[PDB]
């Protein structure tokens, strides 16, 4: 990543407060809430006819947890995101057929999920760094189309 | 909007494809495949391999959807409707797919009419293949 | 299309918002200068720095501009005529750009507005600053 | 920059046929025709007021001219494009302030300036060689942005 020690440090901190059951739950519930589109990857899931019916999903809070988990481990592999999700980026191109575009849209709810869930915490500069996470999260994640 | 000077200009422009429009719509796909492989994700079921039938077929058919918002330049919205219903609800491609497409488009155009292919038709071109875009998108949320 | 449930949530959730309109305008501005600084190209003449008055000001101005739309939710684009007039004749902001507000607004009221900022509210307002980006960028060409 | 042996060679290929005085004009003259926006960085230029005030306007000329000029450039130094634009990407940054955005449209104008000339010879295959070289052009000249 260009990652500051300092953008590093407060990365790594936040994180360290973070209940990714909740989080990874919440973040991909939202998704499939406001950008209704994401959820032609989950029909298998049942009822996503309403916010409630998507936010109480069993499914989606089990796909969101094991979505953050990954997400979790790449946080420790912040210098090489690109080898830290190389099979998972092939899986997503070959096996998923999900857009690239989908990591994005994930990324910017997660930003969303985490400043609702710190408030005052999650400032400016601590949002800055996460942008670059998210982002940097999403290219690793990308990488392997062809 | 599209201005009366807009419609005038594509109304040219595509009046010259003609025929060719078939074609045209294939290539277009080709080449976004090719240049954006990110919008290969939306057809598996498809043979995306050079000459492939179900991009001919697909070729066709978007082009004869662009064709129709031509001949219903006033009333797009109502002329593409079923589209934008089939888009929103089924297919659910995001959005950020059709400015590719829109492009590779352009380019088609673009290497076919060099006569017709001028800045002020491309600017036209460009606004409406964008109006398109938007109707298509209109329904998704 | 803003939905009847939408204008409720978004004029809801602007209700809470109240006399501190301004701040969250201003906090939102601070958050786009830092993670996308190269909307900062657009403010030359501005001190960018923290606290900074022409900030603070100009927020305010994004603020109230925003309240009038949650006002005239049935009539944007008259609300908004001026507006969008300055931006495309005058201001010519890159379209891109607008996202990148909008999205730093979503994360000020998030941050603020925790009860409040509910999946379903989430999504309205999403809807609204896209409605709003849509009207100031319509004249653009 | 993702350009494999083959695609460097025909970027190469192609850009030997290229006229880059008349390419220049042509490209930036678009630019301010479709994306009038863009219309904001030249208003010392003059009169921009309809397509042949612009497209024939001696200074759009010139500027495509030189624009092109470091263009050129950048395509002997495939290699290093960050380097050969980094002191460029400065002065469009803290000098000219041009949102980078603006590196991509021309970009996009550019591809279609180059379908316009050679025709069939602008082949599927070609274009995608030209796609990630502007991409990668216009990645360069925002790399230096703060
Ligand atoms: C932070 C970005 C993401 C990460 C780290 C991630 C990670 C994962 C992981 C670890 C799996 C497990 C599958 C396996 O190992 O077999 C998975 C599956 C999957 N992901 Fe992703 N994912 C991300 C984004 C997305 C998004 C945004 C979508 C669509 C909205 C998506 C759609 C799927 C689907 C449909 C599956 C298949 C699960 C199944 O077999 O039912 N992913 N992802
Ligand atoms: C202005 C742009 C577009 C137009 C005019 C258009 C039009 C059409 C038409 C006419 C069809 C066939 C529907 C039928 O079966 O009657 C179709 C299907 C489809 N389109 Fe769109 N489309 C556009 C943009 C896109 C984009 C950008 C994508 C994804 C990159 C896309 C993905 C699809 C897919 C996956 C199908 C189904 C094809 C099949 O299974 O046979 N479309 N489109
Ligand atoms: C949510 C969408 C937006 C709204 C409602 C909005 C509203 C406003 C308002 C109310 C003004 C002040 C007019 C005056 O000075 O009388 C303004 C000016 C301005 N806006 Fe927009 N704006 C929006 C998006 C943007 C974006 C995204 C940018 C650039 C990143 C931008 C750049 C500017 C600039 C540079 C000025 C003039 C600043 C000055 O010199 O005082 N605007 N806008
Ligand atoms: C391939 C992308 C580009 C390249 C290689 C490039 C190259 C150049 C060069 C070589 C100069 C003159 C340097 C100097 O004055 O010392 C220049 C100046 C300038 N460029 Fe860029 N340019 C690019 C894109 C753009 C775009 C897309 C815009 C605006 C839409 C732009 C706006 C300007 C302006 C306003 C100037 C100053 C001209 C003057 O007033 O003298 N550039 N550029």
């Amino acid at each position: 990543m260009h990652l500051t020690p300092e953008e590093k440090s407060a990365v790594t901190a936040l994180w360290g407060k973070v209940n990714v059951d909740e989080v990874g739950g919440e973040a991909l519930g939202r998704l499939l809430v406001v950008y209704p589109w994401t959820q032609r990857f989950f029909e298998s899931a049942g009822d996503l006819s309403t916010p409630d019916a998507v936010m109480g999903n069993p499914k989606v809070k089990a796909h969101g947890k094991k979505v953050l988990g990954a997400f979790s481990d790449g946080l420790a592999h912040l210098d090489n995101l690109k080898g830290t999700f190389a099979t998972l980026s092939e899986l997503h191109c070959d096996k998923l057929h999900v857009d690239p575009e989908n990591f994005r849209l994930l990324g910017n709810v997660l930003v969303c999920v985490l400043a609702h869930h710190f408030g005052k915490e999650f400032t400016p500069p601590v949002q800055a760094a996460y942008q670059k996470v998210v982002a940097g999260v999403a290219n690793a994640l990308a990488h392997k189309y062809h | 909007v599209l201005s009366p000077a807009d419609k005038t200009n594509v109304k040219a422009a595509w009046g010259k494809v003609g025929a060719h429009a078939g074609e045209y719509g294939a290539e277009a796909l080709e080449r976004m495949f090719l240049s954006f492989p990110t919008t290969k994700t939306y057809f598996p079921h498809f043979d995306l391999s050079h000459g492939s039938a179900q991009v001919k077929g697909h070729g066709k058919k978007v082009a004869d959807a662009l064709t129709n918002a031509v001949a219903h330049v006033d009333d797009m919205p109502n002329a593409l409707s079923a589209l934008s219903d089939l888009h929103a609800h089924k297919l659910r491609v995001d959005p950020v797919n059709f400015k590719l497409l829109s492009h590779c488009l352009l380019v088609t155009l673009a290497a076919h009419l060099p006569a017709e292919f001028t800045p002020a038709v491309h600017a036209s071109l460009d606004k409406f293949l964008a109006s398109v875009s938007t109707v298509l998108t209109s329904k998704y949320r």
